């Protein structure tokens, strides 16, 4: 019916974000034939919208030890982070941001020619017993913006074969191992079969399953659904992060550094949130403490705003010098979607979904994981790796610190390129496979193209979005979560009669939005069922009927299988890793309160 | 009680290429809409004709995908506010003098081949020995303010008359500001190579100072003053 | 050899579709702004004025090669007939404003190449100081 | 005017086939920008001191004026050739229209010789058409 074009490469990379670009010229420099398949232009991703920093223990504001930066990562993760991946990201943090400035990232500078560092929340020096430290190492408020525009320019220096604006449908499998992807070109409508030796998935997180999120429009779950459709598990899908600050109604994000250098949470009464109802005796805690502080404030009676669901963040106390040098792009993005300035009156604040710490279960060195169904022990998948936000190395665990996820892309996108060069020899004939490889992904494209039903694809997308905002939220119990797995199952049985009105193939932006919906229902129906099977409360997952952290029974990640939509989800568990790489360099920390 | 504002969107379909392009009229309720234009183009594609295709990613104005020609001027739809007056209609168009693909999707392929030809990477030949970063003063860091924050949306390039005709040879204002961004970088000691691919007949000297560039930039930058400093530096050598 | 027979098989399907694409309209939809109208008048005025400088010097230059002996009073008297006295003031009136908008425009285009007054406030304040200067010196040559 | 065959759709190839720039030819690059800014820095003073003088202008005060006006009107028409009758789309008819500013304008310098000797300059002809 169609015509399929065949390619042959050593490694293919899905995604041109901050992690798929760093993994692209890490392999093209070492002498491979890489192909970075992307859906958007590379400097249009979601990592262009980051106004934070990239943590590094450089120590140019004061003294600093890396091992201090390890302690704030594992303590703020509620001891679910794998401490052999906390040890590798934090130790290779000063080596990887000095190298990031040799590429041409324009950093903010200090009085002697060194990189400027400021303070975020969660990070303190002297092993968690001391003052707040400055390890953020940032451009002013274009840190994610100046990260893509430099990593994309350095990927033009080495020969990286970009395939811009391709939608990657599925993966090609042959007896438990993968051999490449099958992509759909949007510009002329041809299906492409990329054969590879190793494939790398860096497709970002899913935020558009929820109603109001800070994610992009294209920030659906597209690599987490390509993996679970092949029969491989997804890990820790119940831990989603709710940001404390986001614009009411739409969902735009004001920066985490707004409360960094001077920031007051202001209720209806106008008092700083230090005590007396919600918080602990320190302002600017992690985003599970201060986000559970806000959502319980408007519920008990302190109703600021118009419909008693609102918050204020004070910014008139700061000098006007700070509001133009250290953060100018927040002065403009609050006066448009809200219509209020940042120097005299406080801007609206609503907690919305920010980050997703679930994804492909991955070793510290980039290789993906699965488990053997009889012994319950780990086993790698041959030929598949992952990096970025679509990978759960559990360097974040149950609560991600501020500015630690831009270090995930640079460090663990670089470690992917080192464990291929020490594992594969450049250029080696590919196996002869059948002529109908990737045939079930063509008939699934040919089913949704000729759709003739009742419900449109923007009507099922609203039933999924409002269900997961009601049940799977900041406060959940096992009487709304049992309903939330029951309402997300009644939605997925109505995807079988979807309706599509555009039967073309050149830029079918109606076939793509119903393929980004099939991808999102698979990652939504596993977040609902795997959150209703965690009878404890740690990190960003709080239960009002089991409010105590259970460090003896529930020190384990979950593993969710689902083959297609409207298929039953099963769960299995794997033990966390609590020993570091070298116990003589640093000791493993013990779990405290 | 509803209030209806009438939209007019440029339409083409590459599956039936024999028909000419034309304007189609849609009626958008302004009460149950958003304030911006992208909140009214996404509302059409859900409750009406759903074959209307366009580019969008973040709804914020930091990526650069939704660049179209709304009401005469080139702007980003995430930010261009709808005028709350039902009596006046609105006209939406693609970027001017571009080969469109389907509806509002212009072929930005020649724009990416010219951005590769200015070599947008650092070309230093010596690094410090102790393993720390390369030094740069604070006053040499303020040279890059206003240049390093362009988002590559090409609203400035497809507003230039001298880029409307000669775009296969002349680099346009968006690309030449991204050559000036690397020219005055103080830690980029390879600068004679950069001021030699612009020293021909049509790469830089097709600018005539018709500053639509600086006028239509939604991020408030200045790609017209940046071209006048490459000419000022190519002369006094 | 794959990745080479896969590239020529891609250009054949794409060049067939790239030839059926239209061009989006460029003039007749764009907003009339001050930055382009006052810089399109600058080239129209020099083209019309420069054509007259060429037409009157070839006419005095072909008379030297092909000997015809043209003087100023031989050609000034010829121009003073063949046109009405209303039509002469239409040529004398339009050529004065096209000289005034180009004499001020060439001072505007000299501050601009020394990288001065190129911001969006300096473009719009020396465009009002060029429109107003045009009406002063344009009428000043109709009296004289 | 005969049109060469053009690129099918504006582009040719993939987005990662970079533009190959022409070689450095600074005679028609940086040196052409000098002669425009020299011929424009020596007309606007000499047109200022040609409207404040009541009579005609001297012989040596017009031969400098009549030559600097020729190159200022020649560099202007050189910009309207490269923009419109270009080599991508007309080919050899860019050179044929560039030779008509050659031996169709070098005999406009002999017309200056019929104005600085047998008459009173070019400022005497345009002031006597009565503008
Ligand atoms: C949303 C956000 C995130 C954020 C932040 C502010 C906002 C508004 N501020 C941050 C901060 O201050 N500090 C910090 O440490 N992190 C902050 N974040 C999070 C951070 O941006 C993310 O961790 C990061 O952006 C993740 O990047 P990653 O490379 O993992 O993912 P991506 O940027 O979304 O890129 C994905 C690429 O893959 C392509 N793609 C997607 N699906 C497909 C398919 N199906 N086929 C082919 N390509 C695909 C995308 O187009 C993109 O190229
Ligand atoms: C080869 C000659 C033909 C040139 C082209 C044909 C005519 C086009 C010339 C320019 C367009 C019209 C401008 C002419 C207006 C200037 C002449 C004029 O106004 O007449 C009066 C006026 C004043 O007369 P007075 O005796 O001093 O006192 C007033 C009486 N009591 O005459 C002048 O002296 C004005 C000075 C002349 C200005 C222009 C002279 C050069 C024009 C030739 C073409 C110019 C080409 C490019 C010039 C633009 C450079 C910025
Ligand atoms: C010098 O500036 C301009 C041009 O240069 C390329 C034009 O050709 C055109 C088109 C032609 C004319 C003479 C208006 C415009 C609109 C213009 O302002
Ligand atoms: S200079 Fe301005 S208009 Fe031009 S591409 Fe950059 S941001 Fe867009
Ligand atoms: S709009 Fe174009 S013509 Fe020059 S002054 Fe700007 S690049
Ligand atoms: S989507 Fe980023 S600017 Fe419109």
């Amino acid at each position: 019916k169609y015509h399929i074009i065949d390619h042959e490469y050593d490694c293919v990379v899905i995604g041109a974000g901050g992690a798929g670009l760093r993994a692209a010229f890490g392999l093209a420099e070492a002498g491979y034939k890489t192909a970075c398949i992307s859906k958007l232009f590379p400097t249009r991703s979601h990592t262009v919208a980051a106004q934070g920093g990239i943590n590094a223990a450089l120590g140019n504001m004061h003294k600093d030890n890396w091992k201090w930066h390890m302690y704030d990562t594992v303590k703020g993760s509620d001891w679910l982070g794998d401490q052999d991946s906390i040890h590798y990201m934090t130790r290779e943090a000063p080596k990887s941001i000095i190298e990031l400035e040799h590429y041409g990232v324009p950093f903010s500078r200090t009085e002697n020619g060194k990189i400027y560092q400021r303070a975020f929340g969660g990070q303190t020096k002297e092993y968690g017993k001391g003052a707040q430290a400055y390890r953020t190492c940032a451009v002013a408020d274009r840190t994610g913006h100046a990260l893509l525009h430099t990593l994309y320019g350095q990927a033009l220096r080495h020969d990286t074969h970009f395939f811009i604006e391709y939608f990657a449908l599925d993966l090609l499998t042959h007896n438990g191992e993968v051999v490449g992807v099958i992509a759909y070109n949007q510009e002329d409508g041809t299906i492409h079969r990329f054969r590879a030796h190793k494939t790398i998935i860096a497709t970002g997180g899913y935020g558009r399953a929820y109603f109001s999120c800070t994610s992009a429009h294209t920030c659906t779950g597209d690599g987490n659904a390509m993996v679970s459709r092949a029969g491989f598990p997804l890990q820790d899908l119940e831990f989603v992060q709710f940001h404390p600050s986001g614009i009411y109604g739409s969902g735009c994000l004001i920066t985490e550094g707004a409360r960094g250098e001077g920031g007051f949470l202001v209720n209806s009464e106008g008092e700083r949130f230090m005590e007396r109802y919600a918080p602990t005796a320190k302002d600017l805690a992690c985003r599970d403490v201060v986000s559970r502080a806000i959502t319980m404030e408007i519920r008990e009676g302190r109703g600021v705003g118009k419909k008693k669901d609102h918050m204020y963040l004070q910014l008139s106390h700061l000098p006007p010098e700070v509001l133009k040098e250290r953060l100018p792009g927040i002065s403009e993005t609050a006066a448009i979607f809200a219509g209020v300035d940042v120097t005299k009156e406080p801007i609206p604040i609503i907690p919305t979904v920010h980050y997703n710490m679930g994804g492909i279960p991955t070793k510290w060195n980039g290789e993906a994981l699965t488990i053997d169904e009889e012994t319950g022990e780990d086993k790698v998948i041959p030929g598949l790796m992952a990096c970025g936000e679509a990978a759960c190395v559990s360097v974040h665990g149950a609560n991600r610190l501020g500015a630690n996820s831009l270090l995930d892309l640079v460090v663990f996108g670089r470690a992917v390129a080192h464990t291929v060069a020490d594992t594969l020899q450049p250029g080696l004939p590919h196996k002869p496979l059948p002529s109908d490889l990737g045939k079930e992904s063509i008939a699934n494209l040919d089913k949704l193209r000729n759709a003739n039903g009742s419900r449109s694809t923007a009507e099922i997308r609203m039933n999924m979005k409002q269900t997961m905002q009601k049940d799977v939220s900041v406060f959940r119990t096992q009487s709304s979560l049992d309903e939330g797995v029951r309402n997300i199952t009644a939605v997925e049985k109505t995807f079988d009669d979807v309706k599509t009105t555009d039967r073309s193939m050149i830029w079918n932006s109606d076939l793509v939005e119903t393929l980004e919906l099939q991808n999102l229902l698979t990652c939504a129906s596993q977040t609902a069922v795997s959150a209703a099977n965690r009878k404890e409360s740690r990190g960003a997952h709080a239960r009002e009927d089991y409010p105590n952290r259970d460090d003896e029974h529930w020190m384990k990640h979950t593993l969710s299988w689902q083959k297609d939509v409207a298929a039953p989800v099963t769960l299995k568990y794997r033990r966390v890793i609590d020993h570091t790489l070298d116990e003589k360099e640093c000791p493993s920390v013990p779990p405290t309160v | 009680t509803p209030r209806l504002k009438t939209f007019k969107v440029y339409r083409w379909n590459p599956d039936e290429p024999s028909a000419k392009p034309h304007l189609q009229s849609y009626q958008v309720d302004l009460n149950d809409c958003g304030p911006m234009v992208l909140d009214a183009l996404l509302k059409i594609k859900d409750e009406q004709d759903s074959t209307l295709t366009f580019r969008r990613s973040c709804r914020e104005g930091i990526c650069g995908s939704c660049a179209m020609n709304i009401g005469g001027r080139n702007t980003l739809a995430c930010i261009c506010k709808i005028d709350q007056n039902e009596s006046k209609q609105l006209k939406i168009y693609p970027l001017p003098h571009m080969f469109i693909v389907k509806d509002l999707v212009p072929d930005l392929t020649n724009f990416y081949q010219q951005y590769k030809s200015i070599q947008p990477y650092l070309q230093r030949s010596s690094f410090p020995k102790d393993g720390t970063e390369v030094l740069q003063s604070i006053e040499d860091r303020k040279k890059l303010d206003g240049l390093y924050e362009c988002i590559l949306c090409a609203c400035c390039s497809t507003s230039c008359p001298s880029y409307w005709w000669n775009q296969e040879q002349y680099l346009g204002p968006a690309v030449l500001m991204q050559a000036y961004r690397w020219l005055i970088d103080s830690r980029d000691q390879a600068t004679k190579t950069r001021k030699a691919m612009l020293n021909n007949s049509m790469s830089l000297y097709r600018c005539h100072t018709i500053m639509n560039c600086t006028r239509t930039c939604p991020k408030g930058l200045n790609p017209g003053l940046a071209i006048a400093e490459i000419k000022k530096s190519l002369a006094f050598a | 050899e794959m990745n080479t027979k896969a590239a020529i098989a891609e250009e054949q399907i794409l060049n067939k579709q790239r030839a059926r694409r239209p061009i989006s309209p460029h003039l007749t939809i764009y907003q009339p702004q001050l930055t382009w109208y006052l810089s399109s008048f600058h080239r129209i005025s020099l083209v019309l004025m420069g054509l007259g400088f060429y037409l009157f010097t070839i006419l005095f230059g072909v008379s030297g090669l092909l000997g015809l002996g043209l003087t100023t009073e031989k050609v000034s008297n010829w121009y003073h007939q063949k046109f009405s006295k209303i039509t002469e003031w239409s040529i004398k009136g339009s050529f004065a404003y096209l000289f005034a908008i180009h004499y001020g425009g060439a001072i505007r285009h000299l501050i601009w190449d020394t990288a001065k007054e190129l911001t969006l406030k300096g473009v719009y304040r020396t465009g009002y100081a060029l429109i107003g200067f045009t009406a002063v010196l344009g009428t000043y040559l109709l009296t004289l | 005017l005969p049109v060469l065959p053009q690129k099918p759709g504006g582009v040719r190839g993939t987005p990662n086939d970079a533009y190959v720039p022409p070689p450095e030819n600074k005679l028609e690059g940086s040196y052409h920008w000098y002669m425009e800014k020299i011929f424009a820095l020596s007309v606007v003073p000499l047109a200022t001191t040609a409207m404040l003088t009541t009579g005609p202008l001297s012989t040596a005060a017009d031969s400098f004026f009549s030559v600097m006006l020729l190159g200022y009107c020649y560099m202007e028409f050189n910009s309207c050739i490269t923009d419109y009758i270009s080599g991508r789309v007309y080919g050899v008819w860019h050179k044929y229209a560039m030779y008509m500013l050659g031996l169709g304008s070098a005999v406009s310098l002999f017309g200056i010789y019929k104005l600085e000797t047998e008459n009173d300059g070019v400022v005497g002809l345009v002031k006597s058409l009565w503008d």
